[PDB]
C-alpha cells in the first residue's frame, strides 16, 4: 500500500500535465509558437498556476 | 586633427585579468549588514581585460565598443587620462557625447562633434614656469546641433605631483539603462604593499544625465608627457573591463560600504554562497541548482505524386481564351521548385500567392486555366486590367488569388497555314461572369435582324481566329499562357509538395511529422505497423517513433539528466569542494562512478571510515590526510 | 487605378552619389499584400527605357552587369516606397528614371523586361555630365 500509494501520487502528478488547464492545449510549444505572445502570456500563466 | 603620432606601434593585446573589481552600489538604498544579493551588468571576477598604456614607442588610441557597458581603470601619476569621447558611430551626423576637463571644468556636450582623423590632447613646458599647459584643443572639426551642454563640479584633477604609487587610482563604471548614462566612480587611493591594483573596492554613482540617446563607440583623450612627435608620453597603465549579466551577492556593513561581494558563476563554492545566502559554509553536502544536458542541433525531415507539371506545362494539345480547358489539381505534389528553375518564360505574375512558402503553405484547391492566345492580350488578365479578354470571355474576379505565367513556343505553334482553330471573343452581350466559360456559340445580333446563325446584314460574328504567322511580330506570338489560379483556406489542403542527415546516439532537437521532439535517438525493437507511427510509454508520453520519409524504428531517450549536488566541509576546515552530478553516466566533465553519480574531484579508498558527510548509498565523504576530500564506504561498525 | 511618383533626381557630373526615391500613389492596391513588383526603368537620351534597378514583392534583385556594383535598390514595404541610391553615376546614367508598378511576382529574369507593368509612375530625370 506505501509502494502503491507513493506510485499512484507520482503517475497523478505525471497525468496532470497532460490537463489542458483552460489551454488551447496541454502541450507548451502548441501555445508558445503559434498564437499572439501576449495571449500566450496569459495560457502560460493559467499553465504554471 | 591629421598630425599623425610618431610613437604609435602596434603593441600586442596583453590580456590582464580583474581580479576582485566591478563592484558598485546598485542606488541609494541602505541596509545595515545583510546578505543581499542582485543580478545585473557587472564586471565578472577573474575576467579578461585588455592591457593599455603609453610609453616613450608606444602610444595608440582603440576605438572600442560601448554595446553593453564599459569598467575604467586608470593609474594615472600626473594626468594621462583627460576626457572621453562617447561617440555612437563616431559621426557627427548623430550627437556624440563628449566630456573633456582642462582642470577647469568637466564639459559635457551632447552635440555634433566630428571625430578628427587624430585628435590628441597632452601638455608640454615643464622645465621653467610650467603651470600644466595644454598641447592642442583641436579634437573636434564641426560643433552644431547641441541637446544639452553640462559643467558639473569638476573632480580632483591631481596637478598635486604624487609620483610613485598608484594613488591616482581611478575607477570609472559607465552605462546606459534607459537614457542614463550614469557615472559609477569612487577614486580609491591605493595602500602600497606590491605594485599592484587589487582589493575589495565599493563604488557609488556620481551624476545622472536623463539624455535619451545610445552610443555605441568611444575613445580617452589622452594626455602626452616626458619623465606626440615632440613631447612624448610617459609610463601610465590601464585596464578596460566590460559588463555582463552576472549574479552577486553583496555583504554591507553597519555603517554603509559593502563588506563582502560574491558572484556567483566563479566556482560552484560561490554558487552554493549564492543559494544559502551566506559567506560561511558550514559542513555538509548541499544543492545547488539543476543540471541540463544540452540539445546539440536539430534534424528535419522534409516530405516528398508530383502534379503534371512536366505534362501540362510541356503539353502540345492546348486551349483556347472562347473555352478553356480548366484543369483539375486535387491532391499532388505541387513540386513549386521544378515551377521555379523554368527561366524559359514570358510573363510570370502572381498576385495573391504566398512565393516564399511555395513549397511550405500549400493550398487546398488548385484550378489551372491553362490556354494559349494570342501575344498581345497577356497584360488584360489582371485583377485591376480589362478589355479584350478580361470583360468578354475570361474574368479574373476582384478576389483572385493565383499566378499568370507565360512562355512562348513560336517554333511550333505558329504555321504559314496558320492555328486559326483556337477561336477567340472579339465583342460582348451580356455581363461576364468569374471563372465561368462562356460558350454561346450565338450570332452577336446588334440590331433587329435575327441572325440565329447566318451572317451579313446585321449579323456580327465575333468569333475570330488567331492569325499566327510564322513571321509574327511581338503582339501576334503564341504564348503558352497558364494562370494557375487556386482556392485559399476554403477546405483541407490537399494539393501538397530538402531533408537533413540522420543523427543517432546524440541529445539533438528533432522534428519528426508535425511534433518537434528533443532527446537522445536511439533504435527501439517493437513491432511497428507501417500506419503505426508514435509509441506510447506508461506516463502517455512520446516513446518510439519513425521518420515519414524512410521506414525506420528508433528510440527516444530524454536529456536533461539529474541535478546538482555541493560536497563542501566546514568553510573555517577548508575552501577546496567536490562535485556531485544527481544520478549521471560519466559524460560531461577525479572522475568517479558511483550509483549516485558521476563523482568529480575526489579520491577514493581502499577502507572504510565512520561517515560524517554521507552523500547516498552507502557512501560518505570526509576531509582527511596534504589534506584532500576522500570519497569511501561508510564503515558499518567494529567488526567485535 | 495604381499610380507612382518618383523624385530623387539631381544634375551632378560622372561619378555622382543620389538616391532615387518613388513615392508611393494612386488608388488600387490588387492584392492582399503590400509587397509588390517594381523596378527603376530608365529611358536615357538616345537609347530605349530599360530595366536598371529592378526589385520583386520577395526581395529578389533585378539588375543590369553594366551598372551592376554601385547602385542599391531597396523598396521600403513599410511605406510602399521604392528607392536607388544612384552611387558613382557613370555618364550612361543620364535618363528618365521611371519606377514601374505591378500588383504580382516576377522572377529575376521578368522584372527587367517592362512588357509586364501596366501601372507606370510620371518619372523623374538625372542629368549625368560626363
Ligand atoms: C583571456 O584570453 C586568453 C586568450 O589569449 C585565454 O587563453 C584566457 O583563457 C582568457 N582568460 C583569462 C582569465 O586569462
Ligand atoms: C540606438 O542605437 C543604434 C545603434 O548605434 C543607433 O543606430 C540608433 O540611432 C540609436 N537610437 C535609436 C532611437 O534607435
Ligand atoms: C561606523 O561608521 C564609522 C564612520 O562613519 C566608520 O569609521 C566605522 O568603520 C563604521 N563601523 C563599522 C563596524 O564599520
Ligand atoms: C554509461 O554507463 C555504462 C555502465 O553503466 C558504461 O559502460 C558507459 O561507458 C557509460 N557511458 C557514458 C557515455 O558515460
Ligand atoms: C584499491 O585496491 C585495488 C586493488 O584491490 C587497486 O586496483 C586500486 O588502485 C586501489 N585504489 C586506489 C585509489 O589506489
Amino acid at each position: 500500500d506505501v509502494v502503491n500509494q507513493n506510485a499512484q501520487a507520482l503517475n497523478t502528478l505525471v497525468k496532470q500535465l497532460s490537463s489542458n488547464f483552460g489551454a488551447i492545449s496541454s502541450v507548451l510549444n502548441d501555445i508558445l509558437s503559434r498564437l499572439d505572445p501576449p495571449e500566450a502570456e496569459v495560457q502560460i500563466d493559467r499553465l504554471i498556476t | 586633427q591629421c598630425v599623425n603620432l610618431t610613437t604609435r606601434t602596434q603593441l600586442p593585446p596583453a590580456y590582464t585579468n580583474s581580479f576582485t573589481r566591478g563592484v558598485y552600489y546598485p542606488d541609494k538604498v541602505f541596509r545595515s549588514s545583510v546578505l543581499h544579493s542582485t543580478q545585473d551588468l557587472f564586471l565578472p571576477f577573474f575576467s579578461n581585460v585588455t592591457w593599455f598604456h603609453a610609453i616613450h614607442k608606444r602610444f595608440d588610441n582603440p576605438v572600442l565598443p560601448f554595446n553593453d557597458g564599459v569598467y575604467f581603470a586608470s593609474t594615472e601619476k600626473s594626468n594621462i587620462i583627460r576626457g572621453w569621447i562617447f561617440g555612437t558611430t563616431l559621426d557627427s551626423k548623430t550627437q556624440s557625447l563628449l566630456i573633456v576637463n582642462n582642470a577647469t571644468n568637466v564639459v559635457i556636450k551632447v552635440c555634433e562633434f566630428q571625430f578628427c582623423n587624430d585628435p590628441f590632447l597632452g601638455v608640454y613646458y615643464h622645465k621653467n614656469n610650467k603651470s600644466w599647459m595644454e598641447s592642442e584643443f583641436r579634437v573636434y572639426s564641426s560643433a552644431n546641433n547641441c541637446t544639452f551642454e553640462y559643467v558639473s563640479q569638476p573632480f580632483l584633477m591631481d596637478l598635486e605631483g604624487k609620483q610613485g604609487n598608484f594613488k591616482n587610482l581611478r575607477e570609472f563604471v559607465f552605462k546606459n539603462i534607459d537614457g542614463y548614462f550614469k557615472i559609477y566612480s569612487k577614486h580609491t587611493p591605493i595602500n602600497l604593499v606590491r605594485d599592484l591594483p587589487q582589493g575589495f573596492s565599493a563604488l557609488e554613482p556620481l551624476v545622472d544625465l536623463p539624455i535619451g540617446i545610445n552610443i555605441t563607440r568611444f575613445q580617452t583623450l589622452l594626455a602626452l608627457h616626458r619623465s606626440s612627435s615632440g613631447w612624448t608620453a610617459g609610463a601610465a597603465a590601464y585596464y578596460v573591463g566590460y559588463l555582463q549579466p552576472r549574479t552577486f551577492l553583496l555583504k554591507y556593513n553597519e555603517n554603509g560600504t559593502i563588506t563582502d561581494a560574491v558572484d556567483c558563476a566563479l566556482d560552484p563554492l560561490s554558487e552554493t554562497k549564492c543559494t544559502l545566502k551566506s559567506f560561511t559554509v558550514e559542513k555538509g553536502i548541499y544543492q545547488t541548482s539543476n543540471f541540463r544536458v544540452q540539445p546539440t542541433e536539430s534534424i528535419v525531415r522534409f516530405p516528398n505524386n508530383l502534379c503534371p507539371f512536366g505534362e501540362v506545362f510541356n503539353a502540345t494539345r492546348f486551349a483556347s481564351v472562347y473555352a478553356w480547358n480548366r484543369k483539375r489539381i486535387s491532391n499532388c505534389v505541387a513540386d513549386y521548385s521544378v515551377l521555379y528553375n523554368s527561366a524559359s518564360f514570358s510573363t510570370f505574375k502572381c498576385y495573391g500567392v504566398s512565393p516564399t512558402k511555395l513549397n511550405d503553405l500549400c493550398f487546398t484547391n488548385v484550378y489551372a486555366d491553362s490556354f494559349v492566345i494570342r501575344g498581345d492580350e497577356v497584360r488584360q488578365i489582371a485583377p485591376g486590367q480589362t478589355g479584350k479578354i478580361a470583360d468578354y470571355n475570361y474574368k479574373l474576379p476582384d478576389d483572385f488569388t493565383g499566378c499568370v505565367i507565360a512562355w512562348n513556343s513560336n517554333n511550333l505553334d505558329s504555321k504559314v497555314g496558320g492555328n486559326y482553330n483556337y477561336l477567340y471573343r472579339l465583342f460582348r452581350k451580356s455581363n461576364l461572369k468569374p471563372f465561368e466559360r462562356d460558350i454561346s456559340t450565338e450570332i452577336y445580333q446588334a440590331g433587329s435582324t435575327p441572325c440565329n446563325g447566318v451572317e451579313g446584314f446585321n449579323c456580327y460574328f465575333p468569333l475570330q481566329s488567331y492569325g499566327f504567322q510564322p513571321t509574327n511580330g511581338v503582339g501576334y506570338q503564341p504564348y503558352r499562357v497558364v494562370v494557375l489560379s487556386f482556392e485559399l483556406l476554403h477546405a483541407p489542403a490537399t494539393v501538397c509538395g530538402k531533408s537533413t542527415n540522420l543523427v543517432k546516439n546524440k541529445c539533438v532537437n528533432f522534428n519528426f511529422n508535425g511534433l518537434t521532439g528533443t532527446g537522445v535517438l536511439t533504435e527501439s525493437n517493437k513491432k511497428f505497423l507501417p500506419f503505426q507511427q508514435f509509441g506510447r510509454d506508461i506516463a502517455d508520453t512520446t516513446d518510439a517513433v519513425r521518420d515519414p520519409q524512410t521506414l525506420e524504428i528508433l528510440d527516444i531517450t530524454p536529456c536533461s539528466f539529474g541535478g546538482v549536488s555541493v560536497i563542501t566541509p566546514g568553510t573555517n576546515t577548508s575552501n577546496q569542494v567536490a562535485v556531485l552530478y544527481q544520478d549521471v553516466n560519466c559524460t560531461e566533465v577525479n572522475v568517479f562512478q558511483t550509483r549516485a553519480g558521476c563523482l568529480i574531484g575526489a579520491e577514493h579508498v581502499n577502507n572504510s571510515y565512520e561517515c560524517d558527510i554521507p552523500i547516498g548509498a552507502g557512501i560518505c565523504a570526509s576531509y582527511q590526510t596534504s589534506q584532500s576530500i576522500i570519497a569511501y564506504t561508510m564503515s558499518l561498525g567494529a567488526e567485535n | 487605378q495604381l499610380q507612382l511618383v518618383e523624385s530623387g533626381g539631381g544634375s551632378v557630373q560622372s561619378g555622382g552619389s543620389l538616391r532615387l526615391s518613388c513615392a508611393a500613389s494612386g488608388y488600387t492596391y490588387k492584392t492582399y499584400y503590400e509587397t509588390y513588383s517594381m523596378g527603376w526603368f530608365r529611358q536615357a537620351p538616345g537609347k530605349e527605357r530599360e530595366g536598371v534597378a529592378a526589385i520583386n514583392s520577395d526581395g529578389e534583385t533585378s539588375y543590369a552587369d553594366s551598372v551592376k556594383g554601385r547602385f542599391t535598390i531597396s523598396q521600403d514595404n513599410a511605406k510602399k516606397t521604392l528607392y536607388l541610391q544612384m552611387n558613382s553615376l557613370k555618364p550612361e546614367d543620364m535618363g528618365m528614371y521611371y519606377c514601374a508598378a505591378d500588383p504580382a511576382w516576377q522572377p529575376a529574369f521578368l522584372l527587367l523586361r517592362s512588357s509586364g507593368y501596366n501601372y507606370w509612375g510620371q518619372g523623374t530625370q538625372v542629368t549625368v555630365s560626363s
